[PDB]
């Protein structure tokens, strides 16, 4: 459930 | 886990391939949560889902907010070195 970025 | 050293080359019009969660205000370390079919991180191998990034080219990515680690890694360019490791 964490905010996830991509890279 | 061990403190493993990744190389992974990328070109500019390439990102590094990789999603991430957590940083400082979530108590928990920026990990790998996706690695990305094709992209430089799959295809250099080195990197794993759960991993967590301590460094990048030198830069301390520990008590970094999960903003800040993003633009770091995401500013790195060419030759990318991973410090990194399972816990
Ligand atoms: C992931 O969905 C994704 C990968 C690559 C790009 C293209 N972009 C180009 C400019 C530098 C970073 C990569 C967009 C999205």
């Amino acid at each position: 459930r964490l905010p996830t970025s991509k890279i | 886990g061990p403190i493993r050293k990744v190389l992974l080359l990328k070109e500019d019009h390439e990102g590094l391939g990789i999603s991430i969660t957590g940083g400082k205000e979530h108590g928990v370390p920026i990990l790998i949560s996706e690695i990305h079919p094709g992209q430089p991180a799959d295809r250099c191998g080195g990197l794993h889902v759960g991993d967590a990034i301590l460094a990048v080219n030198g830069v301390n990515l520990r008590d970094t907010k999960h903003k800040e680690a993003v633009t770091i890694l995401s500013q790195q360019r060419g030759e990318i070195e991973f410090e990194v490791v399972y816990v």
